[PDB]
């Protein structure tokens, strides 16, 4: 009846070294606590991360949990380095249910050293269709994909990294005047789809673009590098960080260096060859990546 | 197994002093901005730049 963290982490890196794919089997009395004490701890931190270095940045999981294992095994594991995520740990892959519940474990143990954004697939009516939902049918019950839709309500949806670094999981919005625009958006909440949480959740660059223009997938907008740089000079920064698009580095710059998108599931559905990447920003803020080949 | 975590101190600074100290960030030297790693590559990592990464993932 008492719920023991370490033993849950335990639990899920024994199958470090084990083939891709065999599954960790939680309880779930044990994935509710962790969905609902994880949800405690992103209510009481703020919607706005103000972080401070020495930090590593990853991008998109979807549920690729064997490369979760492998980049903590060369980034080191929590708490030996600070983590900040920046959304998209389920659907497409197959083991969405451990990345998800080890991210969570982890938030608990450390919960001011190890950081997860929102991302556009955790949001119910996304995951819902891209397998996520299907996962948690599978394993466990309806009731438990709910509980978890209720934790991913209350993540936080960017961070800010020693004044500098603005991350969030997909882009700009051109709503985005203050910083308190972000601040004042209130929790537990839904995606909305149109405004600024969409936007920052759903956009992404075009280096061919001037200003603002229409998005393929449907939702949000694209933003031209003109965007980028007049953001970042008017706002004091010097670098945003993103995911939400797959890159076949696992990084790549955009508008010089001004952005960065950083996708980290390698091999990503296994229909692309890209490599995954996590951006290191150390004491002194200098940047470098660490770069995962297809295993 | 087990990690050295006993002296964990926070990053988050939301309430706190304004750090003091101010910098700006900058990218290590294209020579050593990156490590590659995988089952063909050393475990520490191999240190190359982003072109020579290219022919790495890419051959
Ligand atoms: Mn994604
Ligand atoms: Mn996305």
């Amino acid at each position: 009846q008492p719920v023991d963290v370490d033993n849950i982490i335990d639990r899920l890196l024994e199958v470090r070294g084990s083939k891709p794919g065999q599954q960790v089997d939680l309880e779930e009395n044990e994935i509710r606590y962790l969905c609902s004490k994880a949800r405690s701890i992103f209510i009481k931190q703020p919607i706005l991360l103000e972080l401070e270095a020495p930090i590593k940045i990853c991008g998109d999981i979807h549920g690729q949990y064997y490369d979760l294992l492998r980049l903590f095994e060369y980034g080191g594991f929590p708490p030996e380095s600070n983590y900040l995520f920046l959304g998209d740990y389920v659907d497409r892959g197959k083991q969405s249910l451990e990345t998800i519940c080890l991210l969570l474990a982890y938030k608990i143990k450390y919960p001011e050293n190890f950081f997860i954004l929102r991302g556009n697939h955790e949001c119910a009516s996304i995951n819902r269709i891209y397998g996520f939902y299907d996962e948690c049918k599978r394993r466990y019950n309806i009731k438990l994909w709910k509980t978890f839709t209720d934790c991913f309500n209350c993540l936080p949806i960017a961070a800010i990294i020693d004044e500098k670094i603005f991350c969030m999981h997909g882009g700009l919005s051109p709503d985005l005047n203050s910083m308190e625009q972000i601040r004042r958006v209130m929790r537990p909440t839904d995606i909305p789809d149109v405004g600024l949480l969409c936007d920052l959740l759903w956009s992404d660059p075009d280096k061919d673009i001037v200003g603002w223009s229409e998005n393929d997938r449907g939702v949000s907008f694209t933003f031209g590098p003109d965007v980028v740089n007049r953001f970042l000079q008017k706002q004091d920064m010097e670098l945003i960080c993103r995911a939400h698009q797959v890159v076949e580095d696992g990084y790549e710059f955009f508008s010089k260096r001004q952005l960065v998108t950083l996708f980290s599931a390698p091999n990503y559905c296994g229909e692309f060859d890209n490599a995954g990447a996590m951006m290191s920003v150390d004491e002194s803020l200098l940047c470098s990546f660490q770069i995962l080949k297809p295993a | 197994i087990s990690v050295q975590d006993s002296n964990v101190q926070s990053i988050l600074r939301n309430g706190k002093p304004k750090k003091a100290r101010i910098s700006s960030i900058k990218f290590l030297d294209d020579s050593q901005l990156i490590k590659v790693y995988g089952d063909d590559l050393p475990n520490q990592g191999l240190q190359v730049s982003p072109t020579q990464l290219k022919k790495i993932l890419k051959p």
